[PDB]
């Protein structure tokens, strides 16, 4: 690629009115451009550096005059074209407390995150050209699983048992391909993968043929439209502001498996890994990840064609790497969503999350500091 | 009254509490059971000094002091050594698992549950004192408890007490000499504590003392036991003044008055002149010329630095025994005219002179001669950033690849924290840089 | 109190086990019967570090065996040091792996894995505080290398939080008696790399080297290469047992010797060792010691580590000594051979001191090193491995076993990426 390193996108969030009442606002999160976030010192006069003003590149940035659908709309929208053109896709999120990335990527159903309109978009695109019924499992990138009659009732059955416990893309090909979509659902949580689609009531890795780790019996769900997704998802949800203690993927596989019913079709998979932001043991394990995830990243930013150095990049070292493996590789892609808040006592890890995550990561200084 | 409160945290602290309470209970003829035969003998007086020592009913003397090491095999020999009958048990060992050389451990995870104990046993023996205080707390950097759970200490304390001033001796790295190869991280990581909180710091290098040992008292093969004892006679030299009678007695705020000019630059050297061993105490007459004279020699100092390459901010000299003001103010003058030490323009004065009757008593299977008269001097220089330098050189290549990194961040250590900690390392090296700078008019 | 639960697998396993209990009951001064006679009180210190008290004033190791199969417990039941070990920790089956690692992993093994467990679980639930297991085992043979990995995949799912210490024997490259010793070792070490805190490796070849050279024995058998790594593994935990001017435990070594996750293959050395007959022409001093560990054919490990740089070293030694003298020998390795150690640590060296001797001995010392040059080993284990693999020599053996051929070629992979990541480390830079 054209050095795209990551494309980070951010959010802010609006503040609330309860907010405003405690005087959280004092000029946290601002922007020079669509480009540059800047993040300032709140005045903390309290408690008896001014601004300390740093920077952080994206490649898009939303103040909170952009909602959720408004942030989906001008970033990830053509990245779901991208998947279903062909390509694989996978959207980091990272966030801290108040930064709205639970509401960013879920949201509500009405003014709908991220994935609540990824579903959305592509189950609307894709009617009229899917297969009425499972056929075809999304095992691997590469390789798929045919399903003889039980095993379809059996794939049906367990659809329905997770929905009952408790618009368009440019692809266009009605009569030519029936489409099989299906969707997964898990966390990885203390370096241990779940299956989060099971309804209420441990996952392995292992290589495929070309050597890209996937996860081991994961129970992948054929989906028909978009509100059985969304309430599948939904369900699966509670098996895992409020924010996750643990890294949730959820990720989509859309057979494009022609009328005859060719095998291993190509496999268009669109993921989206919610990150969690001193309960000791998991917090160090969460940093660890995020450590490990940053090494990584770098390494990932830095082997780009800005040096032609591949050096190492440490994604044997997490379980979270290691799962995306084929997305450092070279077998898929991979974007960021960052989420801030402008709320004073969220700064200090508002800005952590920015050095974390930003595309890149600057200090300004604000020189007009050192007043005294 | 006057009393202080000894804190001993980790290995090093441990030892060298055990040679400095050997110390004092041979200056005050203490038993090691805690008796006094003294008390009997002579019917009076406040021998059984209350500086480190409170008097029970039945005549035993209980050291004033807490310390821990989250490792019982250190402390276990204090509970069955010689000692063991003196000390109160309120030893608080809890070490069912160590820090391992991890500032992590010690601060954050391991540390919690043990603070609780520590401030309550500190705040049972602060409530018994009518009378002045002040905390001697002893560590090492570069390790564990000595390097987290010291800090966490520090902060407990800067709140429950805030205005008791709190003395540090505390073990530095050594230039070249070193047994770990994590320790510039657990060093770099306690200069928050030593900076916030400590209102005066003596550092102390193991390679120095080695070199004085070798040199001066002609001990080829020196250990820990040596070490501890010239450290012990250091502090023994501070808290004099406060036991003993004396011409001039300087207590521990007009001490710190005399040799902190601003409240980011305490951090004082230490060095002792008649250092001499047993054969060499013939030939000499060690009068108060020769030891002021001594003290200023850069091959005696206890921190691996030249004062040379510094100016000389403060210097306060305590001296022991036979001394006359006579003799102590004409070496004075002779100092003052040397050119080799040189005193910023901004000093005039420049000593703080405190002169104390009792003199030195001599460690039975020691190694140090039995002298008249003694001499310990202190200097705030900033010659000692130096000493920083070096530490923070080593930091920055572990640090460039993110050596031994993941130790600590899986323990809930913020990665961030680490680049904070190096800053105000550097802040503190630019503000030394910035007082050696001649006045301009 | 820090407590270890001691486990050992396989033939070797068990060998060195017997070896290694009765070199630490001779420690301790504990008696065949398990009563206690020795002399000095130390030993009842921390005798609980190994033993739990039974009753009668009477101590039992907590030994767990794995796979004793009956060849091998009528040697160590009916051995000098039999009726030490409670009956109730001889676990075992019968018809073992016969040197296949798909049997010792999923089919055998996962039979007699949950009465291990078990044993385990009754064992650690015991212990005031748990420090780290401690596992003896062997690559290339049958049950130690597949059973030895699940239980330790198993165990450190259940606690992960304490130290899982592996002493593995590895195949060496010349001196070998079993055909298939490349896979099973291959598989062993895929799943060692990412489910240990540290592991040894011991090689057989080296022993027999030191045997022939240093202490001059013309007749070595197993025993005396048991004696020599009895002698390595409780060098490494003196520290946890006896009190000393400089104290260590065994994370205090992982702390200071993991420089990155996955870079924890050690290689051991011991000293002094020289013949009986030589002995009184030598005196005992720290530059003795030192001289003599850093000598590169004093290395249990098989492999010259000249051949690249020490990422860290650590010395551990016995006996009454000087500070300033161990510090200057330490300056003094590091500065003369410069070339031999990685530029960007500026201190390689961790130093611990214990001021009990071994009980006829002034001084000793154990030496635990880290290098790039360990990497050669793999190479020659991948080669033989892709010798083998590419014919597919010995796969029906395995894949009738329910083992898909997918297996091997990820562990191949995992082991190239591990050579990778030390060669990494080998350039200046
Ligand atoms: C009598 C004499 O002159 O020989 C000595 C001896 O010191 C020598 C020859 C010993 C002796 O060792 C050997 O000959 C040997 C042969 C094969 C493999 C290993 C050793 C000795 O066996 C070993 C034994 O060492 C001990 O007692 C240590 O405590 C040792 N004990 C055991 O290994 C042990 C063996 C059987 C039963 C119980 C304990 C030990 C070492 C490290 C950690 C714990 C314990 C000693 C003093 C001797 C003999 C007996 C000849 C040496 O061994 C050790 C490990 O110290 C070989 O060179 C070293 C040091 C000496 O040169
Ligand atoms: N001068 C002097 N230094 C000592 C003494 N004992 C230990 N040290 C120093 O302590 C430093 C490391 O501390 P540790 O051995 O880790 O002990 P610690 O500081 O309590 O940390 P822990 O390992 O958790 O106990 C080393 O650099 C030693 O030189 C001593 O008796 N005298
Ligand atoms: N060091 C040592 N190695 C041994 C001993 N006995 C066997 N071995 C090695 O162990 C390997 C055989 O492994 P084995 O114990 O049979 O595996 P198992 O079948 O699962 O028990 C061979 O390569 C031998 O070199 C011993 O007493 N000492
Ligand atoms: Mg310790």
């Amino acid at each position: 690629d054209t050095s795209e390193k990551v494309k980070v996108y951010l959010r802010i969030r609006p503040f609330l009115t309860s907010e405003l009442d405690r005087q959280e606002d004092q000029g946290c999160v601002c922007i020079e451009n669509t480009e540059t976030l800047v993040l300032q010192a709140p005045k903390d006069s309290f408690a008896l550096v001014g601004q300390a003003t740093h920077k952080f590149t994206f490649s898009q940035i939303f103040g909170p005059e952009v909602g959720q659908v408004a942030f989906f709309n001008l970033t990830m929208k053509e990245m779901v074209k991208d998947v279903l053109k062909g390509q694989n896709w996978l959207i980091y999120t990272y966030g801290v407390t108040n930064s709205g990335k639970t509401y960013t990527i879920q949201g509500t159903s009405k003014d709908a995150g991220i994935l609540p309109q990824s579903l959305a978009l592509i189950f609307n695109s894709l009617q009229g050209q899917l297969h009425p019924t499972p056929d075809l499992k999304p095992l691997l990138s590469n390789e798929v699983i045919w399903l003889d009659s039980k095993q379809i009732r059996q794939e049906e059955m367990k659809k329905l048992s997770l929905l009952i416990g408790g618009d368009t893309v440019p692809v266009s090909v009605p009569a030519d391909i029936r489409f099989s979509v299906w969707i997964s659902f898990f966390e990885i949580y203390n370096e241990l993968l779940y299956d989060l689609l099971e309804p209420p009531s441990t996952l392995r890795l292992c290589e495929d043929q070309n050597g890209n780790p996937y996860v081991k019996d994961l129970n992948w769900i054929h989906v028909r439209d978009v509100e059985e997704a969304w309430k599948l998802l939904k369900v699966g949800r509670k098996n895992q502001q409020q924010s996750s203690r643990s890294h949730s993927i959820f990720s989509i596989r859309i057979l494009h498996l022609q009328g005859e019913g060719d095998i291993v079709p190509k496999i268009s998979e669109l993921s989206l890994c919610d990150l969690a932001g001193c309960r000791l043991k998991e917090a160090g394990n969460i940093n660890t990840s995020l450590h490990t995830l940053g090494r990584c990243i770098a390494a990932l930013r830095q082997n780009q064609q800005n040096r032609s150095k591949q050096n190492l990049i440490p994604f044997r070292d997490s379980k979270l790497t290691r799962v995306f493996q084929g997305f450092f590789t070279g077998r898929g892609r991979s974007c960021m969503i960052v989420n801030v808040n402008p709320c004073a006592s969220t700064y200090d890890e508002t800005l952590h999350a920015a050095k974390f995550s930003a595309l890149a990561s600057q200090l300004v200084h604000a020189p007009p500091v050192h007043l005294g | 009254m006057r009393e202080c409160i000894s804190i001993h945290v980790g290995q090093a602290g441990v030892q060298i509490g055990n040679a400095c309470w050997e110390l004092y209970c041979l200056e005050h003829g203490i038993q090691p059971d805690g008796q006094m035969p003294s008390d009997k003998t002579i019917g009076g007086g406040d021998d059984s000094f209350n500086t480190f020592f409170s008097e029970t009913g039945a005549g035993k003397h209980v050291p004033r002091a807490v310390f821990v090491d989250l490792e019982p095999t250190v402390i276990d020999e204090v509970r069955t050594g010689t000692y063991r009958q003196l000390f109160h048990p309120e030893q608080l060992i809890t070490g069912k698992e160590d820090a391992a050389n991890n500032y992590a451990r010690g601060h954050y995870t391991i540390g919690k549950e043990i603070i609780d104990l520590v401030l309550d046993r500190i705040r049972k023996l602060a409530d018994q004192c009518t009378g002045l205080q002040g905390f001697l707390v002893f560590h090492s950097f570069g390790g564990g408890t000595g390097s987290g759970f010291t800090s966490l200490l520090m902060e407990r304390l800067s709140v429950d007490y805030g205005k008791k001033s709190k003395l540090e001796f505390s073990i530095y790295p050594a230039p070249q000499v070193s047994t770990a190869v994590v320790e510039p991280y657990n060093s770099i990581l306690t200069t928050h504590t030593t900076l916030e909180h400590s209102d005066c710091a003596f550092m102390v290098d193991n390679e120095a003392i080695y070199d004085i040992c070798r040199r001066n008292l002609d001990i080829e093969r020196p250990t820990y036991t040596n070490l501890n004892r010239l450290i012990s006679q250091i502090v023994s030299s501070i808290t004099a003044s406060l036991r003993f009678d004396g011409a001039l007695n300087v207590d521990l705020t007009e001490f710190q008055t005399n040799l902190v000019p601003y409240p980011r630059i305490h951090f004082p050297l230490a060095t002792y002149a008649p250092v001499i061993s047993a054969e060499k105490a013939y030939h000499e007459q060690l009068s108060v010329a020769e030891i002021t004279n001594a003290c200023f020699e850069p091959a005696n100092q206890m921190v691996k630095c030249d004062p040379r390459h510094g100016k000389y901010m403060a210097c306060c000299l305590l001296y022991r025994g036979d001394v006359v003001p006579k003799d102590v103010n004409a070496a004075i003058a002779t100092i003052k005219t040397k050119r080799s030490i040189q005193f910023v323009d901004w000093c005039p004065t420049g000593f703080k002179v405190g002169i104390n009757y009792q003199p030195p008593t001599v460690v039975p299977g020691g190694d140090l001669a039995k002298v008249q008269r003694a001499v310990c001097m202190l200097s705030n220089t900033t010659a000692i950033a130096e000493a920083w330098a070096r530490l923070d050189h080593k930091f920055d290549l572990m640090y460039a690849k993110r050596a031994f990194v993941h130790w600590y961040v899986g323990e809930g250590m913020e990665e961030g924290e680490f680049s904070e900690a190096r800053e105000d390392m550097a802040a503190l090296e630019k503000d030394y840089e910035e007082v050696g700078v001649d006045s301009v008019e | 109190m820090r407590e270890i639960v001691h486990i050992q697998a396989g033939q070797c396993g068990n060998q060195i086990g017997a070896k290694f209990w009765e070199v630490i009951s001779d420690e301790h001064g504990i008696d065949p019967t398990g009563s206690y006679h020795g002399d000095s009180d130390l030993q009842l210190e921390r005798i609980n570090v190994y033993y739990n008290e039974a009753t009668g004033n009477k101590y039992v190791p907590r030994a767990i065996l794995v796979d004793l199969e009956p060849g091998t417990m009528d040697s160590v039941r009916s051995g000098p040091f039999g009726q030490i070990f409670r009956p109730d920790n001889f676990v075992f089956g019968q018809s073992g792996a016969g040197n296949n690692w798909a049997k010792g992993h999923y089919t055998e093994g996962a039979e007699l894995v949950d009465s291990v467990l078990d044993v385990v679980r009754k064992e650690s639930e015991s212990c005031d505080c748990l420090q780290g297991f401690q596992l003896t085992h062997s690559l290339g043979g049958g049950t130690g290398s597949g059973m030895g990995t699940l239980l330790i995949s198993k165990i450190r799912e259940e606690y992960p939080d304490r130290i899982m210490n592996t002493f593995s024997v590895m195949p060496s490259p010349k001196v070998s008696d079993t055909v298939v010793e490349p896979y099973n070792a291959t598989l062993s070490v895929h799943q060692l790399v990412e489910n240990t805190d540290e592991t040894y490796c011991i090689d057989n070849e080296a022993l027999y080297d030191i045997c022939f050279r240093t202490l001059k024995l013309t007749t070595p058998t197993y025993g005396d290469l048991n004696h020599l790594v009895s002698a390595t593994m409780s060098g490494v935990t003196t520290c946890l047992r006896f009190p000393g001017q400089l104290n260590a435990d065994l994370r205090k070594l992982a702390v200071n010797m993991v420089p990155f996750p996955r870079l924890h293959f050690f290689m051991p050395g011991f000293a002094p060792l020289t013949s009986r007959g030589s002995q009184q022409y030598r005196a005992l001093t720290v530059p003795e010691l030192t001289q003599q560990m850093f000598d590169s054919k004093n290395m249990m490990a098989a492999c010259d580590p000249r051949h690249g740089r020490y990422l860290t070293v650590a010395a551990i030694f016995r006996g009454r000594m000087s500070m300033k003298e161990v510090d200057e020998q330490m300056l003094n390795v590091q500065n003369k051979n410069s070339s031999y150690f990685v530029e960007w640590i500026p201190n390689n060296v961790k130093t611990a001191v214990c001021d009990i001797p071994p009980r006829g001995l002034k001084m000793s010392a154990t030496f635990i090193g880290n290098s790039t040059a360990i990497q050669e080993l793999f190479k020659r284990i991948s080669e033989q491995f892709t010798a083998m693999f590419r014919r597919k020599a010995f796969l029906h053996w395995y894949t009738g076993e329910g083992m898909d051929e997918m297996e091997f070629t990820e562990a191949e992979s995992n082991m190239n990426d591990l050579v990778s990541e030390y060669q990494q480390y080998q350039d200046a830079t």
